């Protein structure tokens, strides 16, 4: 689990972190409940960070995942489906719906914020190609957000 | 590789047991043609097939002919030539020959004699104990030699399937064995006809009388029968070959094999 | 397999018919047991023909005395006793296959599944698999088409298809299972099986109703989700068959369908190659689809679909045969989906042809040409640019677009110098030409 | 582990049996056995694949009970 | 290689039936080769003279070659066992090449028992290397099947010391 944590913070690759987290959970198989919960949470977080939520459904449908199912696990599944939908708004909705369950600063809040920034950047870049000059309130209307936050994100990207 | 695909027209030159040839082709060709489907669905293609009939119908002849629909290069490898020294490192030679097949990817390794004289003398149980069987297990674990990728099969042309290490007939092993024995009367007359094909003389088509005297004679022996008929005619310096020449040849070969057995 | 030790041909010949007479109606099981003992003796003697004859006689007795349950447990015991002789059990299964097909009955489904369980212990490619294939097909016919047996025939085919196929029987079995798969309306697995089987071609040169049947089952599978280029490809692959079997109605409707589809396909270099290859067909001229293709293929015409629905839309109402046309657009739900597909397809076609003609076009004119409003037009423009098909830059506050890449001064002066050198070469050529014509003209 | 759990190996594969061989099997051979999970009939790896990997290219050396 | 033997058939004898048999099997395929050609039967090539020494195999072979008036190549079998890897294989290859390049020849290989073992493998030795040479000879036997020329004559004392691999219809067949 600690090796997976270190690699997830390193952020060069997340598949090895997935391997380490799964090994830690397999060690925590119905032995230490909180450590198992943390291991599976980190495993699913790095799995969605891999931008492959399609295997998330199978992973959470696995027997051990159902055995250790919980509100935080369901929140992570909702985050995975938000990543599927590519909706930063849906991701933010899931985070607010389970905030305290995913408010943890160590590799939970940090990685969720990083992924949220990734979706913001991807949405902006995906909608920005056609426009040689576009009004930012129209951009905000397309992204379904306010003006100040969209402007701040576009700035921080372009600075 | 010494023997290659060209000259593969023996599908008509075998004559006998054409149904047996068809069955062996049905077993062999499809994985040899399109092995990718086997990987695509997740099933292992067969490795080869076993052949009986120690002196009988040409097992090597079948090996050549069946590759007609295969467009592959049959290789005549001897078990002793593959094992060389009596060490488990004999797998080096099998590695070399399998690399040769891999280079000439459409290939079929035809084994010469694995159950050394299955009719008599020393079998797998006698003489070299388990050396043959371990060397065969080497080619057995070779089965992961990229069967999907590699168009290589192995036919085992044993003499007698009696002492063949039944541990080598399980699934994943050699598996399929096709029965070949001494040709029946129908196969015998057919192979007599094909042997006489190249011979154009007066004679007659009285093949059944020849069959009656020459029953239970192997295909090679019948080829020798036709050659002996030609030899009798040329020793007489006669440009004609009649049924009496065939009678003399059949009697000669029958007496020869009767004395030798 | 193993050498025969003690034959009992005389014993079976002298006793088996007498046993059949003694148990003509099968009320006696001591007869069955004593023939079991006899075949066990012949099995320990390693005789195959006698055992096969005994098993065939036993199943024949069960047929004539119609004891279906006792048949089921009897054949179970026969197949499970010690495995016996593979030749003999393959035989017995073959005559069971021959028998189960003649009596309709209710529990022949039970007979079929019983023999399936007896043969599914393995030994499929070896010692007869066509029996199991025929039993699965018989189960399909008994259940009259459903999802469970369709999945069964899906999961059965592969082993025998890979091992020992038949250039007609096996491919017909594949065709008879894929149609059930499509009736189940599974798309991923039906696509998988279709793409894994279609690699086996070069028999369709002698097809009667096989390649066309395969293709007309896979048409729905492809066109169900998003396919439009493979659609035209295999519609022309069914078009080239009436070329060797010239039948006018199917030939002409295939022409109509392929001409419609190849245009309807999304723009690409391959689609261009197909449309240019299709155009110029001598046999294509006598249908309105000829005019449709000639108009809608090239020369960058304004494809106002509102005009087209009456100029070349007569195939929807009435044409020569109008059957592929009614299949495509005359349908209600899928028909309206394909109508919308024509609508957008022509929208992107107009955008593309405008790209190579107009540098800056006003938003109102572009929207009017696309038969949509400003927001819809800009949405489709974004859909093209995210696909990188067009080099477009738009001012949204001004609503003005540009299609020309900003010319770097390096290559700008480079093309200027190339223009200069072209002019210089023209000066040289004109000088030589005029001087020499001057010589010929003052030769007087 | 390099190949993430041998590319999603099954649980019932553990190396406790095929590793306590006392049969040399240099790290190169270990890597070759690991890559001998190339049996793509299925998307996972079973203990049979490891058994075949150990069976291929091996020399029989045993008999520690006399020394212990 | 003797360019031409001059020993005559008359100075040898005793086994006249066997000598006439092998004459019909070898020399006749040389002089009356067109006879076999028009008949359609390809003459056999492999003739194995087995018998104790002093029985005249060498003289008979050279006399047969002289009667054929064709090229004769003698192989010293017992010294074909060379330590060099594939050395015997190369010797046999180029011997067949020379015979092919020079007329329908007589390849008189002596000590066939020395060349081929009966596969009586033992701990002392097992005919590991010489099997390469035996297989090379076997594969060279089929080179001259068309235009049936260059005959193979192998001399030994005991035929039984050979495996049932050299004995075949197209291979060594005429065991005299
Ligand atoms: N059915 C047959 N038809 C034609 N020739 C045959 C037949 N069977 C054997 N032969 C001849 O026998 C020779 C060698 O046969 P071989 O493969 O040694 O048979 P086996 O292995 O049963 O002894 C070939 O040259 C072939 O011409
Ligand atoms: N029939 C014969 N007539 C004359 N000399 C013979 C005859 N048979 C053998 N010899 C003598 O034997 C010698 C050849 O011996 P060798 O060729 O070694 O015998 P083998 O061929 O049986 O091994 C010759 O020098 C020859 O003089």
């Amino acid at each position: 689990m600690q090796s997976g944590i270190i690699h997830a913070a390193e952020e060069k690759d997340w598949k090895t972190a997935y391997s380490y987290f799964y090994e830690a959970f397999e060690g925590y198989d119905s032995i230490d409940s909180p450590k198992a919960i943390t291991s599976l949470k980190y495993m699913l977080l790095c799995k969605i960070m891999l931008n492959t939520p399609e295997d998330v459904q199978a992973l959470v449908s696995g027997k051990l995942a159902l055995r250790y199912a919980g509100r935080q696990t369901e929140a992570l599944k909702c985050v995975a489906q938000a990543s599927k939908n590519r909706s930063l708004a849906d991701f933010e909705k899931a985070l607010t719906d389970y905030r305290a369950e995913l408010r943890d600063d160590p590799i939970i809040s940090t990685h969720l914020a990083k992924l949220y920034d990734n979706l913001l950047e991807q949405n902006l870049i995906r909608v920005i190609e056609p426009f040689s000059r576009v009004q930012i309130e129209h951009i905000s209307s397309l992204i379904k957000l306010s003006k100040a936050d969209v402007e701040r994100k576009l700035s921080q990207m372009i600075l | 590789m010494s023997h290659e695909d060209p000259g593969n027209v023996s599908y008509s030159e075998i004559g006998g047991l054409s149904e047996q040839i068809r069955e062996l082709r049905e077993v062999i060709e499809l994985p040899l043609t399109n092995p990718e489907l086997f990987q695509r669905v997740g099933i292992i293609p067969p490795k080869g097939c076993l052949l009986y009939g120690p002196p009988g119908t040409g097992k090597t002849l079948l090996a050549r002919a069946v590759a007609s629909q295969l467009d592959c290069n049959f290789l005549k490898v001897v078990s002793s030539s593959i094992v060389d020294k009596y060490i488990g490192e004999s797998a080096r030679l099998i590695r070399e020959m399998f690399n040769y097949a891999r280079d000439h990817q459409p290939c079929i390794i035809f084994m010469d004699e694995i159950d050394a004289i299955g009719g008599r003398r020393f079998s797998e149980g006698t003489s070299a104990d388990r050396e043959i069987q371990r060397t065969l297990m080497e080619l057995l674990n070779q089965m992961d030699g990229f069967d999907t990728l590699h168009r290589v099969k192995m036919i085992m042309a044993t003499n007698r399937p009696d002492t063949l290490d039944p541990a080598l007939l399980r699934p994943g092993r050699l598996d399929r064995k096709i029965h070949i024995d001494l040709p029946n009367e129908q196969a015998r007359l057919d192979i007599l006809k094909i042997h006489a094909g190249p011979i154009t003389k007066h004679g007659e088509i009285d093949y059944e009388a020849i069959v009656k005297l020459s029953d239970g004679f192997n295909g090679a022996d019948l080829r020798n029968v036709c050659t002996e008929a030609g030899m009798f005619a040329i020793r007489a310096d006669h440009d004609f070959v009649v049924q009496e020449d065939f009678m003399k040849a059949v009697r000669k070969v029958a007496d020869s094999k009767k004395l030798e057995s | 397999i193993v050498k025969m030790e003690v034959d009992y041909s005389a014993t079976v010949d002298q006793r088996l018919p007498e046993c059949a007479k003694l148990a003509k109606e099968g009320r006696l099981q001591e007869v069955i047991e004593t023939l079991l003992s006899l075949e066990k003796q012949t099995r320990t003697a390693s005789d195959m023909v006698s055992t096969s004859r005994i098993l065939v006689a036993v199943v024949k007795m069960c047929y004539e005395a119609k004891e279906w349950d006792l048949l089921n447990e009897n054949i179970m015991l026969l197949s499970k006793r010690r495995s016996q002789l593979k030749q003999a059990v393959a035989k017995m299964v073959q005559q069971c296959c021959t028998y189960v097909e003649e009596i309709t009955d209710l529990p022949i489904k039970l007979r079929l599944i019983d023999t399936l369980r007896m043969v599914t212990e393995g030994k499929i490619y070896v010692e007869i698999e066509r029996a199991r294939l025929t039993k699965t097909l018989a189960t399909i016919k008994e259940q009259n088409g459903d999802v469970k047996e369709a999945a069964s025939i899906l999961q059965e085919l592969q082993v025998e298809t890979y091992g020992s196929m038949e250039k007609k029987e096996r491919v017909e079995f594949i065709l008879e299972q894929m149609r059930l798969c499509l009736a189940v309306k599974d798309y991923i697995r039906t696509q998988i099986i279709s793409k894994k089987i279609n690699t086996k071609f070069f028999q369709e040169e002698n097809t009667e109703k096989l390649k066309l049947k395969y293709y007309n089952l896979m048409i729905q599978l492809d066109q169900h989700e998003g396919s439009y280029l493979s659609i035209c490809k295999h519609y022309r692959a069914i078009y080239d068959t009436p070329c060797i079997q010239a039948e006018s109605e199917k030939w002409q409707q295939a022409l109509k369908s392929v001409v419609l589809y190849v245009i309807l396909a999304p723009f690409d270099n391959e689609q261009s190659d197909l449309v240019h290859r299709i155009s110029g067909d001598k046999k294509l001229e006598e249908i309105p689809k000829y005019k449709d293709l000639l108009k809608l293929f090239t020369t960058m015409e304004l494809m106002r679909w509102s005009t087209l629905v009456e100029d070349y839309g007569m195939e929807l109402r009435k044409g020569s045969l109008e059957s592929p046309a009614t299949d495509v657009f005359g349908s209600t739900e899928e028909g309206e989906k394909r109508w919308k597909d024509l609508k957008n397809r022509v929208v992107e076609h107009n955008i593309r042809i405008m790209a190579k003609y107009y540098t800056r076009i006003t938003m109102k004119r572009m929207a009017q040409l696309l038969d949509l409003s400003v927001d819809e037009s800009e949405a489709f423009l974004s859909n093209l640019v995210v696909n990188k098909t067009i080099f477009a830059k738009v001012d949204r506050l001004a609503g003005i677009i540009n299609f020309q890449r900003p010319k770097d001064p390096n290559n700008l002066l480079n093309d200027w110098s190339q223009k200069l050198n072209s002019l210089m070469s023209l000066v040289n050529k004109t000088t030589h030409l005029i001087a020499k014509e001057e010589m010929i003209h003052n030769l007087q | 582990s390099k190949m993430n759990l041998s590319e999603e190996v099954d649980l019932e594969d553990y190396v406790a049996r095929p590793d306590k061989i006392s049969g040399a099997d240099i790290n190169s051979i270990c890597q070759e056995s690991g890559m001998l999970a190339v049996r793509e009939n299925r998307y996972i790896v079973l203990a049979k694949d490891f058994e075949k990997a150990y069976k291929t290219v091996i020399k029989k050396d045993e008999q520690e009970h006399e020394f212990y | 290689v003797d360019e031409r033997p001059t020993e005559q058939y008359s100075d040898i004898g005793g086994l006249d039936k066997q000598i006439q048999e092998l004459v019909e099997a070898i020399v006749l395929p040389m002089n009356h080769k067109e006879k076999f050609e028009n008949l359609g039967i390809q003459p056999p090539k492999g003739v194995l003279m087995y018998g104790p020494p002093g029985t005249g195999k060498t003289l008979l072979a050279r006399a047969c070659a002289a009667q054929t008036k064709a090229t004769f190549l003698k192989l010293a079998g017992p010294q074909l066992v060379q330590m060099f890897i594939g050395d015997g294989a190369k010797l046999v290859r180029d011997a067949f090449a020379l015979a092919k390049e020079k007329a329908p020849s007589i390849i008189f290989i002596d000590e066939l028992d020395a060349i081929g073992t009966k596969r009586f493998d033992s701990e002392k030795a097992g005919d590991r290397e010489v099997q390469r040479t035996m297989l090379e000879l076997l594969n060279q036997l089929d080179g001259f099947q068309p235009n049936t020329q260059v005959k193979v004559i192998a001399a030994t004392n005991r035929v039984d010391i050979l495996d049932p691999a050299l004995l075949r219809s197209g291979r060594l067949d005429r065991k005299i």
